[PDB]
RNA sequence: AGCUAGUUGGUGGGGUAAUGGCCCACCAAGGCGACGACGGGUAGCCGGUCUGAGAGGAUGGCCGGCCACAGGGGCACUGAGACACGGGCCCCACUCCUACGGGAGGCAGCAGUUAGGAAUCUUCCGCAAUGGGCGCAAGCCUGACGGAGCGACGCCGCUUGGAGGAAGAAGCCCUUCGGGGUGUAAACUCCUGAACCCGGGACGAAACCCCCGACGAGGGGACUGACGGUACCGGGGUAAUAGCGCCGGCCAACUCCGUGCCAGCAGCCGCGGUAAUACGGAGGGCGCGAGCGUUACCCGGAUUCACUGGGCGUAAAGGGCGUGUAGGCGGCCUGGGGCGUCCCAUGUGAAAGACCACGGCUCAACCGUGGGGGAGCGUGGGAUACGCUCAGGCUAGACG
């Protein structure tokens, strides 16, 4: 299953700062303040200039170490969005930006999306009405997602949606922090995103 | 050649020749040892080589390789022959798989234990 | 003997251009007049009138270039980067109107030769036919 | 003798039957006559049975002879009803 | 419909019974050129009718004989050995081009 | 590892085969094949068919051995 | 490289449902072959499948279609249908019974045993559902089938937690001994709560049948589940498996120690003979993750059998030269044909799979529905530039 493991070594290794954890992540410790450089014992010697292999590497890696999700998952992802029409690039983006766990997390409801994966994971999400606890559920177009009314009085739950206060949301969600609800409006497209990623380069990785 | 040619004798389709007559072209077949004997490098090496004979279940009699730091092969010693060539020893195309049979795997082996059939170390 | 015109008439062509004749002769014939008349259409040669040489019918080919270039070789860029045949004898080469290529991403054209007459890609596209795929030439 | 039976379609625990004609000699999921309705026993979606009627009243037009239950989903929708 | 072909009459020696050799013509699976193949029919000719040298229609039939289910249909055209003679030489040659070699 | 059933027994050069290689009769018992440890070779040391040497055997292949003390 | 005597054809007859040398008598001397006969080898064929940019290559398990076979060989009987896997006879082999005369068998059906092998499952449940045979029906039979079982064998889904948390514990590694790394990782705080306990508990099953109605249409009634007390629902509830390969280059990942051309690595180039990022361990790292790696085989890379798309002066590759058979190829003009070739319509191209869309199971895997594509071939109609054909003409090739 899932990565599990230290997190921030991953956003070191790849130089970019991953918000793997939310808060913190903030604060100055997210380690890439100070300490941007690579885990292990080599950390800070020089960089050897990389092999186009090891960039389109390293830029898949990336992509798919935010989603914290299987290669095995995301290459199917991918190898689906390449099939779909449309610029893969973007297609891809948005099909990882339909994963439940991600819109839970992208809606305030999970501080990051490991967060978000176990609220799914443990049935404190809802899709129009019906629960579904599948992390990689495809969020689609017109979707309301709720929160368990059961777990609505989860403190966690109300803190998260507390914050949330304020806190303006993606051009294609949109949120009711009353009654603790969001709809998937349109699959967001490259645009929208704002993801330190190259998907050029990762869509060359899998042309080797 | 020309159009009409080809049409005529046209194009010879290539033959692959198997390099490991390990016959029915299997993945594996098991044998036993007739001899394990040593052997000395090629060309530009030098060492001692562990080797065996093997009696194989396919009816061929080859030579095969054996892996590792240090075996316990004898002679009447069942073992499981795998292919795999070693530059060094002609007359050599199969490893011989170790922790199968009577092939004991490696001792003290704390890596690529898998290619050394030797169960994981009890951490303690 | 001549084993195949069209070709033969190509390669003059080919030949002269490509050391920059300004004219070019080669033995006439319907069919063969019937493809330069394309030629002359997509504007890959000035054009061409039927002459007498040595007494026998002929096709003067009115070669065209680009203009005069800079540095070094100051010789044109062609009009005719290229030109090959395609169906030959001893290897005809038809194609149904669905299997017609697009030579050279549309910038170049193909001649064939269909019971419609022998009309360019585009010309045998629209006109929903096919037939011997005579020539590339871009 | 040319029969109007169901063929096994669904999968393991998510049967779905097709209402079809065929010798009555074939496998169950043998290479039928030709297909004239389908059938899920379940009823997952609102359209769980549909039959060409058309076609089945042609067949028995001609010695197609239903299983019981063939006839029953037939029948459900109305193929014999003579109003 | 029932396979009508045409053909000359290469074979007379029979009890009517003529054969005819039909040729084939189709552009070649890989390299595509037209090439042209053949093969002989033994067609039934009941009134002896047909002689060596004509082009007959041939015409799918019911069985006559073993190795034998074509009728000659009608006459295309009569006498021309020019093409008995290809099939003939052809055979011919064969006659040689084994251990010791046919006459050029 | 390494593990330590090798030997240091002696022996005489016996014949001059080809690629530095010898029939060195070990005055133990019998003769092996004994060929030119690498260092000795690295260090040269020619060596003429009728020397007292120390070869190093691995039980593994009595056979065997290699020429470890030059002269 | 030549094959052939029932062999090729004919006349008459037998035979079958039926054509036929299928079989027979008589007659003729034919039939096949380099466009590869005959012989040898290998092999069930296909829808498809795998790979591939494609062309192509490879393949034909599971599913559907066809064929062949049922210990090996031959034969018929009964029948609508068999030359008949759980029917018959004979011969052979093998096995078992035998009062030695003579008998009985055939799992390439389900499961299971044994042998061979690197290797392949339960002598399970059920007939409830679908389907099949017989029966007026009730119903009986159904190892077909529907299910459960075992095996990461494959595919998909899921868990081993989440958030906070030091300029950063200890231990272990390295050090230019200042320190650097493992690392927010841990400890710890708080949050959720797989397993697991309790309660509820299913779709799949409505017919056949019975009653009214005419045993019709139509209407009412009754019986019936292996799976299964499983799916799922609700309540309670524990922080609760991680491994494997690799880090010289191809190729993402570097250091210390040990060893000293040894022990060993190795796919190729190569590495090891005292500073080894290549052996062995450790620290650290890279990649995948209930998998990871190996071996085997197929496609790829390989335009390295080149149709797409390769070549032959010296790299592999021009035949010692000619004459010439078959075959391949064929100048200019015109006319007929319309074989190739092009076009249109139409039939076929089963289902499944592939593609698209929507839908069902919390998703997906899987499955349902609908739609589009599809070479090839059949039929009809059309075109005639090119190729073919036929006819006519010509002199620019050729010959004289
Ligand atoms: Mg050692
Ligand atoms: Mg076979
Ligand atoms: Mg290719
Ligand atoms: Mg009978
Ligand atoms: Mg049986
Ligand atoms: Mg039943
Ligand atoms: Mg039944
Ligand atoms: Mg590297
Ligand atoms: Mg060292
Ligand atoms: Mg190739
Ligand atoms: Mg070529
Ligand atoms: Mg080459
Ligand atoms: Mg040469
Ligand atoms: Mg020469
Ligand atoms: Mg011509
Ligand atoms: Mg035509
Ligand atoms: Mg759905
Ligand atoms: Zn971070």
């Amino acid at each position: 299953g899932r990565y599990i493991g230290p997190v921030c070594r991953l956003c070191r290794r790849e130089g970019v700062k991953l918000y793997l954890k939310g808060e913190r992540c903030y604060s100055p410790k997210c380690a890439m303040e100070r300490r941007p450089y690579p885990p292990g014992q080599h950390g800070q010697k020089r960089a050897r200039r990389p092999s186009d292999y090891a960039v389109r590497l390293r830029e898949k890696q990336k992509l798919r170490r935010i989603y914290g999700i299987s290669e095995r998952q995301f290459r199917n992802l991918f190898e689906e969005a390449s099939k779909k029409k449309g610029v893969t690039g973007s297609v891809f983006l948005g099909l990882l930006e339909s994963r439940l766990d991600n819109v839970v997390y992208r809606l305030g409801f999970a501080v990051s999306r490991r967060q978000a994966r176990q609220l799914v994971r443990h049935g404190h999400i809802t899709v129009n009405g019906r629960r579904v606890d599948l992390p990689s559920y495809r969020v689609r177009p017109g979707d309301e997602i709720a929160v368990a009314e059961k777990s609505r009085n989860l403190e966690l739950i109300r803190q998260n949606l507390e914050a949330m206060k304020g806190r303006k949301v993606g051009p294609w969600l949109s949120l009711d922090v009353e009654g603790m609800k969001g709809k998937f409006l349109r699959l967001p497209d490259r645009e929208d995103l704002a993801l330190p990623v190259q998907e050029n380069l990762v869509i060359e990785f899998y042309s080797r | 050649p020309t159009i009409n040619q080809l049409v005529r004798k046209g194009r010879e389709k290539v033959r692959k020749k198997s390099k490991v007559p390990a016959l029915k072209g299997a993945p594996f077949r098991r044998g036993v040892c007739t001899v394990v004997r040593t052997v000395t490098p090629k060309k530009p090496n030098s060492a001692l080589r562990k080797v065996a004979k093997v009696r194989l279940t396919s009816g061929y009699e080859v030579t095969a390789y054996i892996p590792g730091e240090g075996h316990n092969l004898q002679e009447h010693s069942v073992v499981l022959i795998r292919g795999g060539r070693v530059k060094d020893l002609p007359g050599v195309r199969y490893h011989i798989v170790r922790g199968v049979y009577d092939a004991a795997g490696v001792k003290d082996r704390k890596k690529s234990r898998s290619k050394y059939g030797t169960k994981k170390p009890k951490e303690a | 003997m001549l084993t195949d015109p069209i070709a033969d008439m190509l390669t003059r062509i080919r030949n002269a251009t490509r050391v920059y004749k300004e004219s070019t002769d080669v033995p006439a014939s319907r069919f063969k007049e019937e493809i330069l008349r394309i030629l002359a259409r997509e504007g890959f040669i000035k054009g061409y009138e039927r002459v007498d040489v040595d007494g026998k019918p002929y096709l003067r080919v009115y070669l065209k270039y680009g203009p005069r270039r800079q540095g070094p070789d100051p010789r044109p860029e062609q009009v005719i980067h290229h030109i090959r045949r395609i169906s030959k004898p001893g290897r005809r080469v038809y194609v149904g109107v669905k299997e017609i290529p697009r030579v050279r991403r549309g910038l170049g054209i193909a001649i064939l030769s269909t019971s419609k007459g022998v009309l360019t890609d585009r010309e045998a596209r629209k006109l929903g036919v096919g037939g011997e795929l005579i020539c590339e030439v871009w | 003798m040319v029969k109007i039976r169901l063929a096994r379609f669904g999968s393991k625990h998510n049967p779905h039957y097709r209402i079809v004609v065929t010798d009555a000699r074939r496998k169950r999921d043998g290479k039928y006559i030709e297909k004239i309705g389908y059938y899920d026993p379940r009823k997952t979606t609102p359209d769980w049975l549909k039959v060409d009627v058309e076609r089945a009243r042609y067949w028995l037009s001609v010695g197609a002879q239903p299983t019981d239950t063939a006839r029953r989903l037939l029948r459900q929708a109305g193929v014999f009803r003579q109003e | 419909p029932k396979k009508v072909l045409t053909g000359v009459v290469v074979s007379d020696k029979m009890q009517k019974t003529v054969t005819v050799l039909v040729e084939r013509q189709f552009p070649h699976p890989l390299y595509g050129k037209v090439i042209k193949r053949s093969k002989k029919y033994l067609a039934h000719d009941p009134e002896e009718k047909y002689k060596l040298g004509d082009v007959v229609e041939i015409i799918e039939s019911r069985p006559i004989s073993k190795r034998k289910r074509f009728r000659v249909l009608r006459l295309v055209e009569s006498g021309r050995m020019d093409l008995v003679e290809k099939y003939l030489i052809r055979r011919q040659n064969y006659q040689s081009l084994s251990k010791r070699g046919g006459k050029a | 590892a390494k593990e330590k059933d090798t030997i240091r027994t002696e022996g005489v050069v016996t014949e001059a085969l080809p690629n530095a290689t010898f029939r060195v009769k070990l005055d133990s018992g019998p003769e092996i094949l004994a060929y030119i440890s690498g260092k000795m070779r690295m260090h040269y040391i020619r060596i003429l068919p009728g020397d007292r040497v120390v070869v190093e055997i691995t039980p593994y292949d009595p056979t065997r051995g290699r020429i470890v003390y030059r002269k």
